[PDB]
Parts: structure tokens; C-alpha cells; sequence
């Protein structure tokens, strides 16, 4: 026999190995692959297409309505119509979309994303609106004349529905957490804010509406990415299933 | 020799992600990369580059721990079948859905062919569950449709003349397998709307596609156990295609063999008090 | 790979008879994301105007 | 020594293990091989040879008299002859039959089907009949005007004393299983129903016998498979045998 | 064949010390290599040949057990987590600053890249804590940061779909497994001049980097223990590299997570009575 | 299976074991090495960097004051200023520095040392030293006289501040220990003496300072090298750190 | 290497895919001391006087 | 290391193997081979070597004269001479010739065996004898002209002293058993009879000795081998030797 | 992971085992070999040096005086002067030389072995001397009659003051065994007799020394071998040496 | 050898140093019957009288 040295490790099971291993049916012949559409070879193909944030958040709404932020005619100026902590982790409201459902079982992201809104106010509605970006080291932009000092777009309603912020990386560092464990001191990765003002107002014609909705939705770009596989905080079980 | 390069397979992972270019200032009517339409469908076109002014980056970073094969390479518990002393019997009906963290990462696609690497580990205890010392020899059979099943601990069927069979020890190291594709369609379904028989729309054949069902696996310790043994049955997904994702579960599971949820609050992430602060 | 960066380069070696015993592929395959992201019949170039 | 990890699944028995073993006579020379005629490679060759259907089942009918289905004179029209779900599995006649035994060892099979039926009545004795295969979805047909919508043959009784009805594989799926497992719902696999009916009437000549038989006979053809070997459920024992 | 070239890399010390030309008696004004300044900074450039008569000297020594690689790259213990029978479940914080040997050797360096080969042994023992025997797997899952931390032996986070477990036995040979650089940062941090968030400056967060904080190790049996079980975990570091060395550590370490010393008596060396007698 | 003979030594783990082992994350890329200044890629560059001497020990000295010898005005001639055993282990003032740390934590040691001195006394002071190597064999040279006939370097005061006395590696043998292990007898290794005298004086115009200092500084050459690594004494801990 | 005097000559052969995996790494890399002891604008020539 | 995986038979001793193993002594250097007469490198090469045959095992013959068949003068025609049951197993005279303890170690047998007799009468005694081969499926022939339909010889007494009878391999199989183990029926592979009677008669001149002798002597011919080793039954030991 | 089967020796230790096995120090670069002389490479080297025989091994005999064979003024023709038997192993003389302490060692020799004598007495003192080998089969020869019928040298006093008797190498057998072990009658080795005579007789001038000496001195001829290492019988110990 | 009928056909593979270590030899050797058959200094051929 060949002389050999069994060290340590051995009879070990990790369950990330990649070991061939015997086969129980080694005569056995698959069915053919046959062409089914939308087939996926990277689950960030599926991070790049949008989902809506359910931005609505606010205690007592239910349903489909946390799906669309109100907007309304204001009576002042340069008010606020949204705020949102830039956070892949947590439970707000980045954490239950497309991206924010893969980022639960990701410990680590980097890349830009984007967020893509659609105002739902009648053909005769008019507004415009500005979309802030704030890199981190304060809190929240308190005005429209602070946040405007960041990334922004200047939304006007009218044809083309939606418009576009791309939140870019921007980023001491080539990669950040997901998570904001606090033991740890995630928040070191802290990565910004979104915020949205009324640029103008919105304005309508006698006895309109005086309440539309802003859908928000969300996608990584093509520069995006995830690292370290870790399980998912809110898909548990208390017992087996029967 | 070429022989032996046929059992080798040189595969790469060096894809990379998209890079920056850099870009300048933008003052006209023609380029209005920002307007988009929602409602066509389409994900927004807009980039970067487009949007604000961006230095040159050279991508560095990979995309293989997303990879489906990568997503689903690991191994995951699907089955704890307890042996008894009383029949020294058990069995594990075989599919992913008795336990949640395999079955939610399955549910971002609809349809799913892959071979699986099985693992199991045999624990004995006391029956104040302590662990405890026990020496024996236990028979994992696959039992397809049709199969008789063993009754006893030292019923005929376990002879096992065609049926599969794995022999190893409570006390040894794991016993390990791998499993072709093995439905008589040409992919796994992770959902099914339709029902599991002609000539019936009983709630219980609702969402029920008996083609992802391939049987058994039974347990028997080679004598009469003297305390119980406790299978953890692990399942490695690999080599694997994926068509059509799905909006993933969130709702907590319920049954094994359906998809009823409570719904009794409809939310998600959590509230806030205003939506203008944190 | 005893390293390129993000180069994982690996040969399997599958010891059994059976393709299924084989470890798991690490080949990154080829991405569409348009069949998902511009699943639509006339493309919409970034610069254009999306609706007309 | 060369250094070494055995991993999990060492010193495992499996069944269906392929490696090599050390041999306990390796100096042992045996007997040449001769020729013998009718060497079988595979047993599909077996499956492809017809055999008779224990066809007439009825409570009550024993030994080789369950081989020949009855064939009368009718005095009503249309009439039907026989009826039989088609199923390589469960115990139904098909069960018995060389293709059934090969499938009662196999979970799933493939292809087409052929059942070739020899009529036994004298030389005198006239007749046509309806063999007919529905696709499933259903019931067994009711009349022999619902079984002629399906897949069907038309038999007149002559020199030529056999009739084959191709059962062609009309599948959902490229393989069915086998068995019927109820608390597994293999139901879904449901392959149709075989009917066969009087499209004419059996006449005979002034006090012949005034009936007659069909010996039914099945096999596979070229294209048919079989897969995942699986115990017999009729072969049992429970001692020992001495 | 060269695919199997792929997989072996041959790498060389063959680093030699600096060897000795002879040389002669010098009387001159023109070269004074004993003059130095050390106001500049520099370490003095005067060597054995310029300061006396030297012989030929072939170098013969290497220099390979100061590599870096070579001082890091053997295995020092890092953890030591006791799992008791009330509850048969423990954890450890991963990170190198529980035990002294290895971080103080850590602490000749700023930032430094590198992987890990780790190494699990584990003892049980009585509650006097004389060795016993008892055979049972044991669990460790890797638990990265904001994925739920088990409870209890039996909860189902153990499921492990997601995070990574090594499952090996108490009485079988040590558990082992190696692991890539995995910092978000370009290189691991032994020391840090800041605050680990923003819009705080609490002394507890001083000097806090969590970019070298990956997560936590968590350790079950797979039954309820009979006895405790210590588990001592070992690291060695490998493929390392290094920059910007520093002052090493002087004082005993007193803190894990800070560079507080007492410095109550300020020498390091000992005394003597007479700067001119031992 | 290949058949194979495992030996002694299976299943052992040794802490420099040199061997692959299975990576527990297969699938993970890291981050880019970034350019960083100062890469060191062998320990020794860090040892041939000057570091000061913690050589004024004298009982009593505290601080910052450790690193400062005094040196005054004598009364006397061919005075002593400083005697220093040469040893890389032990205690003394080499202990402490970078080249003593090092050999902390390693067994042998092998190669020429230089000591670079740098006077602190005004602009106006004047003086001339001698700085003495006494190969072992025997004691501390006890004067001047003695001193002299060993390797020595004879510094002048003047602009350029600091002078270097190269100790040479002169020794039976191609290494030493590095520690003074009595059980062991490791005083064997005795490297000898280095000591400092003063050659003139040192003379100041009225009303100066009479005391000024020696910052001594040491390095290794780079024909130094040190072998075995092993446990530095003086880093240890009676409990886990929390 | 079966033996030249102070070169250790090793072939590291890892059988996992990451390059993590593998042993550690005998190669003895470029030292550049002079970046800790000469580190200074202006070289100065061992034969010269440091100052002026 | 590398990743294994050992399987069933690990740790095994199977007396039959072929495999490599560490040598306690491996720098030992043996003595030359030397030349020797008579090298044997198979044992076919003693089975073809003629031994006698214990041919006159009646009750009561010990000893050298176990070795000589009686022959007379016959008062009677056609009369026996000797009778033996075609056997290599057993017990009866050829299982302790050196073909028979060769068999003795081994369980299957094949090939043409020759019986090679010699007379020892007087130069003055003359005879003639009929040596009979029958092949299996009845008993011992029974009078001289049963046995003379089988294979046979007829033998003069002259000069050339003695004579072949060669019993060919006739034979439904390639090789027979040789036991006779009744529980497992090896009676299946009776190998005939051999028998002698006189052809004539022995005749002598006036007061010559009426009995005179046949030597039996057997071996293998080129076309003959053994399979299976088995335990030689007659070699046993109730002690361990001392 | 590669499929395996360990057998039988796993997990031993055998002190005689060629294997390869990790390096506790694999970083390690030991210092040079540096030019020493006098280098062995097999101990057969030293066995071809001369030594001197304990050859005067008489009861009462202690110290160097046992290293000259004492040789008189004979009053008789034709005595003898001394007796050996040939033996590497035992007791006597020859097992405290040089070769004879190497033949501790081991436990097979052949070869050719040679005496060398050395006379010691005045200038004027003469004499011829008989040096005998008698192969065995035998005892030591009684006379010198006997003795020189064996190969001898006869020796003359003179100018070159030494003599050799090459004992050549005569034996039935390619080697011997170096021990006498009764229980194993390893005395089937006896090696043959050395024996020393007066050839004619030491002569002296009046009043000189009427005693001298020989030393008797021996080496192995360059044909010389041994085989299997065994321990050495008179290097014991009671306890651990402290 | 996967098997020409009665040929078996080995790769006899010794791993370790002595010659005495490798597993048993298969060939075939040759055989000399006549040696022990017709050890006679005159050969008589079958189809020849033995004496004279
Ligand atoms: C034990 C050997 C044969 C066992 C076959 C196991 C194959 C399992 C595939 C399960 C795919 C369906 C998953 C599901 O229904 O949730
Ligand atoms: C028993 C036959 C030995 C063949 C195994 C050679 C080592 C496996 C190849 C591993 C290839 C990828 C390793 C890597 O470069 O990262
Ligand atoms: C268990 C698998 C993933 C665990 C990751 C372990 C990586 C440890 C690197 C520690 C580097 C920082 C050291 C420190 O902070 O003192
Ligand atoms: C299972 C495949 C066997 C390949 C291993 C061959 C031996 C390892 C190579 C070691 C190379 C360095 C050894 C040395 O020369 O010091
Ligand atoms: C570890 C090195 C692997 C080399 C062993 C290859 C297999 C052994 C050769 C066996 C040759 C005879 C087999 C046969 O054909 O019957």
C-alpha cells in the first residue's frame, strides 16, 4: 500500500466543501435539458431589475397603499415629501425589495444603485421635485438648501412618468457591510441618506385631486456586488414543517 | 494520459463587474438620460456616468458567490428523522421542504434542475436526549414508488436486492452521496399551479406536483438499537440550473405541502412615525 | 491558484464513473440581464426620451 | 507518507458502489468462455418479445382460462368487449406480463407499446372489432362512438389471424412512473385506457360454437426505457429458506 | 500535464546574508565612513570592511525564519470557548487579542494582509475538570455579521443553509479549514486612530476598526452534552503581507479591545547599581 | 480503492505544519492589494533600522531619562563613561531595543552589530572618547589602558555628531545563543564587552552646562541573522483578555 | 530537496480549488532595507561626512 | 493532503493478498543465488512424474507389499486382475501417490492421466493382460467383455517389461471436482473405472512361483492442472508441535 | 476524495522505517558542512585498522600487561606459545578489539582477517616463531607438528619487527554467524584455531631478559562484511543515566 | 486486465526501498519436466523400444 499521512481535518464534514463524492445511482440517465425561457446563471441579474420600495412605512398603513409615498399641494415652501436612511440592512424599507431580500442573505456589498420614481397624479398635475443624495457623517439634511449641497436630481412632471437618482459608490472603503450590528459597530459602514423636497409645488387645476403618489423603486447597477453567504434573519421556524 | 483528462474539467470563475468611465459636464437638449418611463417595464438605462460627473475605475471585484451554483453549493438541513427503540424504525420523506432556510432560497426561482450531495449524521442519546455512547451498524434504503416498505427492523425488505442501500456506523464518519437529476420532467418545480391528479380538484392535490417526489429513504439500526438515534440528513445542491425568478417568499412557512400563510398584518419591513425622519 | 485578483482557477476532478459525483461547477457563466431588465420590443436607448 | 484528509462518507458500504476490491484467489484461471446461443445483453431485449396478458381476470375464472378474453355472438349492437387501464404498474393484467415483471424492478418508464390480439375462433367464424386507446384526462369511454375519437384500430377476422394496436407514447412529460403510490399521488402519471369493442358482431355459421377468444399479447417498442431499479413487491419471503 | 501545473507552484529560499570583502589599513583625509549624523534620520552607513581590516567572509547564511511569512505562518491559539452542559452551547468573538503571543507578534506591524488555516481541538472533561470520555459530533457555524445568533442546541438556526459549519467529532482527529483575506479593507488593521462611527466619540468606540470584525464562531453539540467540552481554537497565518512596522508592544497587554497598559514603573530593561560595572 | 499504509504521525496536528487545507469559504474573491508605502517582506529590515538603547539602567533612572548617558567634566583622567555586557538576550539594555526584541523571539543569532553614538552637549563643548570591543574570554576591561588593545573607534565632538563603533561578528563558531540559559551553561555563547572611555576630556567655557548626554543607538549589519524562533519571555497574561 | 547548503526548494501542491488553501509560501521575497534606513531626500556615500 | 476517501475492507488481512509492505530489515543484501540442480518452478512438473501406486490396499496387506497387485496362474478364463474407481479425492489408492497428495491440496482437476504397469515375474513367465478404461454413468464393468467396449490396452509380457494404459480426459465439463463431498453431491463428477483382467492367462514353466507381480505407477500428462488450493484433509496436528 | 483501502500495518511503528515525515522547522537553514578531516562513511573502514588483541587474558592478569603474550627462553624444543580459537562473537580475546566490538554489533561476518605480531624484546634477542590456522572439523592442535600441517607463516626476529598471519577466509558457507548461542547451536560455525610455537627458540646474550613479548594485534582484509544489526550484549543499563 | 482468457497481467508496484518489499511475482516461469521425466542419458523416443 501506498505509505500516507492522514492529517487533521480528517473525517471532518464542512458543509461549503467541494469534494466529488459517490454516486448511489452511477447507471442513471437524466431526462434532456430542454430550452425554457429566463434562465439565470447569477442571482445579480435578478439585483439589477427594479422592484418598489415599500417606502410608506409609516405606522397604520397596510397593504398595498406602503407601496406609494403621498404627495400633495403644500401650503409652504421647499417642503420635505421623504427621508430614507441609504441602508442595505436593518429592517426599513430597502429591506424588502429585490435588492434588499438578496442582501439578507449577504454579508457585504459594494456598487452603485439606483432609484427610479413614478409620479401618479392626474395628466393636469404639475410639480417638480428634487431628489437628494447625502454622503455620511451627519444625520438626515434637515432642508432643502442642505440637501441640495449633495448628489441631486431636479424632477419635473409632465410625459416621461419617472426619473432616475443614481445613488453612486461612494465610499472610503471597496466594500461595506450589510448589516448595522450594533455589538460590532456596523455603523461604522454608514452610507448616507436619501432624502426628497418639493422643488416647486405640485399644483392642480380647481377640484382636482389634491393628493397623488410617488412609487418608488429600486435596482443595483452593473457595478454592484455581494460577499460572504449568512442566513436570513426573518425566515425562521419554530418547528419542523408537516 | 487523455483518458485521465476527460475525469478533469478546468473551470474559471473571473468574471468581473461592470467599471466606471470618466465623465464630464453635460449643458443640452439632446441627451436626457435621467427622463425615464416606468410603466414600459423596463428597468431604468441611466448610469453613472450619465447622471453626474465620474472618475475613471478599473472593476476589481467578482460576481461568483452569486452565482446560482455558488448560492445553492452548500449544504442545508432538510431532514431529522428520529429512530426509536421501540421498532428501531424510521423513514424521511424525501424533499426540501421541512426546514425553512433551503426551501426560501428556493423559492426565488420556478423552476430547478440539479444533481445533490446527501450527508448524513447519526447522533445517539439517552432518552433525556444527553448524549450517550452507542456502537452500531444503521441502513439508510432508498425506497422509490411502488417499493414495499419495511414494517420492522428485521423485515426481508431490508435485504435490499434493488433498492440502494448505505451501511455505516452511529460512531464513524458521515455517511456521503451523491444523486443525479432524477425527475421525470425535465426540471425540479419549486411551485405548481395545478393539481396532483385528472378527475379531482380536492384542496389537498392543489399545488401538489408528485413528479418533484422520488420516495423514501428508510432506517434501520443492523440490530435493536439501545438508545435512540437521532439522522440529520443534509443536502449539498450542485450543478444546477435555474429558469424564472420569482418574487421570494416573506411570509413565514406554514406546511410543508403548501403555501398558506398568515397575512394577518400586511407589512414587511418595519414602521416608522413619520415618513420624513428616521 | 497560489494568487490576477478575483481568479479563482480550478481543476475538477471528478474520481467516480458518474457526471453527478462530480464537485460543484465554478465556471461563472455568461449574464443577461436584458431578457429581465429590457424585456421589451423596441429598445430604449439611455440618452433618448422612453415614451415617442 | 503521502499526507492525506479522508473526508466523510469513508469506511461507508453502499450498494451501488463501483470500485475495485481485492480479489481472494488472484492467481485463479478460469474456464474459457463458449459459445451459447441467445445471449442477452440487455433486458430490454426481453421487453421487446410479446406475452399474453392474463386478460380475463374476472372473479372466479382460474389457470389458463384468465389467458382468453370471451368473444360471443351479440344480439345488440355495438357492444363492448373488453376494457383495461393502461398501467405498468398496480396488479391489473398487465402486471403479470413480461413487461410488467421488468417493471415491477423499475420506478419510471418511456415509450411506445404495442398489443398484438389473436383471434381463436374456426375458420368460419366472422367478425370486426374495434381496438381503441384514449389519452388520459378522463374515464374509460363509455361507447364504442366516445372510443373512436381516440387512437384506434379496426380488425376483420381473416387468414391473417393477429391484430396489432400500437399504444404510442402521448406523454406530458418524457418519462411516467411506474407505480401508482397513493400518498405520493403518482395518479398524475395516468396513461389512458385500452378498450376494445364489437364493430360488426361475431357470426357463425348454423351451430358452430357460439363463442370464441382473443389471446391479447403485449410488448415494447424500440423506443421504450426504463429507470431507477426498485424492489419487486410480490417476491417477499418471511424466513429463511432452508 | 499543465492543468496540474496550475495547482503547484515552485517557490525558493535561497536568500543569502550579506558576505565580508577583505580589506586593509586606510590613512587619509578623503574618506571618513565612522562620521555619522544621526539629526537626519538615517541609520549609519559605516560597515565592518571601512571601520577595520577585515578577511573575505562568503556568505553562507539564509535569511528565510525572519520572512515574514515564516515569523506569522505557524499556529498560535486564539479562542477558547467552554460549552457547558446546561445549555451545550458557546461562541467566541473572532479576532487575534485574547491571547497575548500572537497579537504581540501582530504588533510589529500597521496593516496586514493575509489568510487563515484554522484548527479546533476539543477536550471534555468533568466539572473538576479531569479528562473524560465522551464521543459526540459537535458543530461550529460561522455566523457573519446581522445573521441571528442561535439560543439554544435545538434551535433552528443550526439548519446552517446559509452560514457555513464544520462538523467533526470530540474524540476524532481536530477540525481544520483555511479562509481567505476577508476584510472589506485592502488590509487588516493591528491598531486604529479613530472612532468607529460617526457622530460619536465615546472612549468605547476609540480605536475600534469593525472592518476587522467578520463575526462570530458558535459551537453546539449535536446532543446535549454529558460533559463540558473546551474547544481551543488555532490560527495560523499565511500568504501575508505586511507594511509600515512599528514599535513593538512593551507593556502587558491588559484590554482586548484597547492598548491600555499601567506604566506605573517607566523601564523596560532592568537596573544596575553602576553604569560602568555589571 | 488505492490501497495505502497510513503511518505514525497520522491525524497529528503540528503548529508548522506546512500542508493545504480545505478553504471553508471556496467561492470567496477579496478585495485588490492596494499600493501602501513601507512593505516589509523579512524581519530583518526592521533589524537594521537604529533604535536607541535603554542604557542609562542605573537604578533610580526613570523615562525618557533611561536613554541618555551622562557624560560631565572630569577631574581625572582616562575616566570610564559606560560598560555594557554584549548579549542579545537577558535583560540589559540591548533587551529592550528593536535588534533585542527581535532576538526575543529567536534561539540563535549570527553577524556584526554596529552602535551609532550622538552627543547633546552645546555648540562649545569639546571632547574625545573611546569606544571599546573586547572579544570574551574575560572580564570587563578595567582601564583605559586595557580597553585600547581590543577593537575601538576614537570619537572627536564636533559637527558631524554621532559616531559608529562597528562590532564585528568575531567568534569560534558561525552562530551563538541568544540567551544566557544557565542550566543550559548558555553562557558559553559570551559575546564580550563594549565599553567607553574618555579619551581627552570634555571641556566647556565658563558657566555651561557640565553634564551632557550620549544617545546610544544600535543596529544589526547586513550580515546579521537570527534562527529558531521561540517564545518571548517578558509577553504573558494570568487570564483570558476580556 | 534532498540535499547547495541553505536553499529550501519546495513544490507546493494544493488539491482545493481557492488559492486560500494552499500552504504557506517558502519564496524569499525583494528586501528593500533602504526605505527604513536611508530614507532621505539627498544620498549620502558612506565615505562622505552626513552634514554639509 | 489529499482528500480520500477509504471504503470498505480498510484494515483487512486477507491471507490471499498482493500487496507491498515495509521491509524490517531494508538495507540487508542476501547470499547469491548458487546454482542447484533440479530447480522446480511449478508443481506440475512433479504430477507428471510417475510414483507407484498403493494398489494392494486389501485388508491385511501392510506395509512394501501394499505396492505389488498379485497376478497367478489362472485356473479360469477371463478372469479380474484388479478393479479401481477413477478418483483423485478420497481415500483410496491414488489419492497417496504424488498426484493424488498434489490433488490432495487442490479442488478442481483436468487432464489425461497415464497408468504406467510393470511385471515382475520370471524372464520365463509369460502373460497377457487386458487394461480397461470405462467411462462414468454405470458401475464397475463386470466380466471381460464389458469392459473391452471401453478404452483399453492389451498388454504382452517381453522383454519390454512394462506398459501404458493412457486414461484420457474424457469428460462433459472442463474440470471435475475432486472430492467426493457427498453433502455438496461431488459424486457428480465420477470419472469412470479402471480395471484388469487376463487376456490370456499367466503361464509358467514346471515348479516356477504361480504368483508373480504388477507395479502400478500414475502421473499427469502435459495437458492436466489444478485449481482452488484447499486444505490438505490427512495433515493435522491436536497440539501445537514442541 | 480519491477512493482508498488501508490495510494491514497501518498505524505501526517500525524503528526501521524508510519513510519521509513533516519537519517540526521547516523554515530551518542549518549551517554549513565545513572541511573536517578524517570522515567515515562505513564502519568497514575502521575495521580494516589494526588494534590490539586483550590477547594475555590469563586469570590474575589486569590492565595493559594483558596486551603482550608473554614469550621466554625455552628449556624444551617445539613448545607453544599460544592459543585461540577463531570466533568474532563470545568472550575471548578477539571480542574486545576493534573488529570484535563492531562484530557486537552484528550478527553474520565473512571475510578474511589478518594477524599482525609485533615482537618486543633487545636488539640481541632472537628468534623464529610458528603462526597457525587450523580450519575447523576439530580441536587446537596438540603440537606443533599438528598445528603446521594448516596454513601458518614462521616468523623471524629481526630488523622488521612484525609478522602477519592472514587468517583467510575457508568455509563451507558464503558467511557465518558471529555468535556462539548454544540453544540455536550456532557452534555448527566454529571458524577454526589460531596457535602459536617456537619454531626454534628465543635466544639471549648472558644476563639479558630472559622475557619479552609479542602484541598481538588484528584487522579485517578489505573482503570482509557483516550483516544484521543487533544490540550489543555488554552495554546495559539498570536505570535512566542521570 | 479487464479481462485473451487465462492471461492475467500485473503491474507489480513496489513503494517501498527493498527489493524483499514488493508483492508477489506472477510470471510464468519455465518448465523443465524432463529433467525429473527423462533424467536418462539416452533419450528414447515414444514411438522407439525402451530397451536396446
Ligand atoms: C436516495 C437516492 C434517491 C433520492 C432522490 C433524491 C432527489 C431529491 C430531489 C428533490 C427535488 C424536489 C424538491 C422539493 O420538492 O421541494
Ligand atoms: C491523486 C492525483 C493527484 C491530482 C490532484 C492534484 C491537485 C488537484 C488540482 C487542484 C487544481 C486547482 C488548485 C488551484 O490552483 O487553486
Ligand atoms: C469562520 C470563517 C470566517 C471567519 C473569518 C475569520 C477571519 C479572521 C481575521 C482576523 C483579522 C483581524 C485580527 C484582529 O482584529 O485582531
Ligand atoms: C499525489 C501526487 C503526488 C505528488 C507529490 C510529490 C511530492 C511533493 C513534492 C515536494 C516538493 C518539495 C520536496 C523537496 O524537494 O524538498
Ligand atoms: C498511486 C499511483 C497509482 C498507480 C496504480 C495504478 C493501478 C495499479 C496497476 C495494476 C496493474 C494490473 C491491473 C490489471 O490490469 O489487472
Amino acid at each position: 500500500g501506498l505509505p500516507t499521512k492522514p492529517g487533521p481535518g480528517s473525517y471532518q464534514f464542512m458543509t461549503t466543501d467541494e469534494d466529488c463524492s459517490p454516486c448511489i445511482l452511477p447507471d442513471f440517465q437524466p431526462t434532456p435539458e430542454i430550452f425554457i425561457p429566463g434562465k439565470v446563471n447569477n442571482l445579480l441579474e435578478i439585483a439589477q431589475v427594479e422592484s418598489i420600495l415599500e417606502a410608506n412605512n409609516r405606522e397604520g398603513v397596510e397593504g398595498v397603499e406602503r407601496y406609494v409615498i403621498p404627495v400633495s399641494v403644500q401650503d409652504a415652501l421647499d417642503a420635505q415629501i421623504y427621508a430614507l436612511r441609504l441602508e442595505l440592512g436593518g429592517s426599513g424599507p430597502l429591506s424588502s425589495s429585490l435588492l434588499g431580500t438578496l442582501a439578507k442573505h449577504y454579508t457585504q456589498w459594494s456598487g452603485s444603485v439606483e432609484i427610479t420614481c413614478m409620479f401618479t397624479g392626474t395628466f393636469m398635475t404639475t410639480g417638480k421635485v428634487l431628489l437628494a443624495y447625502t454622503p455620511p457623517g451627519g444625520d438626515m439634511p434637515r432642508n432643502r438648501e442642505e440637501a441640495m449641497l449633495g448628489t441631486h436630481v431636479i424632477w419635473d412632471f409632465g410625459l416621461q412618468s419617472s426619473i432616475t437618482l443614481v445613488i453612486p459608490w461612494i465610499s472610503a472603503s471597496h466594500f461595506r457591510g450589510v448589516s448595522n450590528d450594533d455589538v460590532l459597530n456596523y455603523q461604522y459602514y454608514a452610507a448616507g441618506h436619501v432624502t426628497i423636497w418639493y422643488q416647486t409645488n405640485m399644483v392642480i387645476p380647481p377640484g382636482f385631486p389634491n393628493t397623488a403618489g410617488i412609487i418608488m423603486m429600486i435596482a443595483a447597477q452593473p457595478n454592484f456586488s455581494f460577499r460572504i453567504q449568512k442566513d436570513r434573519e426573518d425566515m425562521t421556524q419554530t418547528a419542523i414543517l408537516q | 494520459g487523455k483518458m485521465l483528462k476527460d475525469a478533469i474539467d478546468k473551470q474559471v470563475a473571473g468574471a468581473l463587474v461592470a467599471g466606471t468611465t470618466t465623465s464630464t459636464h453635460s449643458v443640452a437638449t439632446d441627451s436626457t438620460p435621467a427622463l425615464q418611463a416606468a410603466e414600459t417595464g423596463a428597468t431604468s438605462t441611466a448610469r453613472d456616468e450619465s447622471m453626474i460627473e465620474t472618475r475613471t475605475i478599473v472593476p476589481t471585484h467578482g460576481i461568483h458567490e452569486t452565482s446560482v451554483e455558488s448560492f445553492f453549493g452548500r449544504s442545508s438541513l432538510v431532514g431529522m428523522p428520529l429512530l426509536a427503540t421501540g421498532t428501531s424504525i424510521t423513514h424521511w420523506r424525501i424533499d426540501f421542504r421541512e426546514f425553512v432556510q433551503l426551501r426560501a432560497k428556493m423559492s426565488w426561482f420556478t423552476y430547478m434542475r440539479f444533481d445533490v450531495e446527501f450527508t448524513i449524521i447519526a447522533t445517539s442519546s439517552t432518552g433525556q436526549n444527553v448524549t450517550t455512547e452507542q456502537h452500531t451498524t444503521y441502513q439508510v434504503m432508498y425506497v422509490p414508488p411502488g417499493a414495499p416498505v419495511p414494517s420492522n427492523q428485521d423485515s426481508f425488505q431490508w435485504q435490499s436486492g434493488c433498492n440502494p442501500s448505505v451501511f455505516a456506523d452511529t460512531d464513524g464518519p458521515p455517511a456521503q452521496f451523491s444523486v443525479p437529476f432524477m425527475s421525470s420532467a425535465n426540471a425540479y418545480s419549486t411551485v405548481y399551479d395545478g393539481y396532483a391528479r385528472f378527475m379531482d380538484t380536492d384542496p389537498d392535490r392543489y399545488g401538489i406536483l408528485p413528479s418533484n417526489f422520488l420516495g423514501f429513504m428508510y432506517f434501520r439500526t443492523l440490530e435493536d438499537a439501545a438508545h435512540q438515534v437521532r439522522f440529520r440528513i443534509y443536502a449539498k445542491i450542485k450543478h444546477t440550473s435555474c429558469w424564472i425568478p420569482r418574487a421570494p417568499r416573506q411570509a413565514p412557512y406554514k406546511k410543508r405541502y403548501n403555501l398558506v400563510f398568515s397575512g394577518d398584518s400586511d407589512r414587511i419591513c418595519s414602521n416608522r412615525a413619520s415618513l420624513t425622519s428616521y | 491558484g497560489a494568487q490576477g485578483g478575483s481568479t479563482i482557477n480550478y481543476n475538477n476532478i471528478n474520481y467516480y464513473s458518474h457526471a453527478a459525483s462530480a464537485a460543484q461547477n465554478k465556471q461563472d457563466f455568461t449574464q443577461d440581464p436584458s431578457k429581465f431588465t429590457q424585456p421589451i420590443a423596441d429598445v430604449i436607448k439611455e440618452t433618448a426620451v422612453p415614451l415617442k
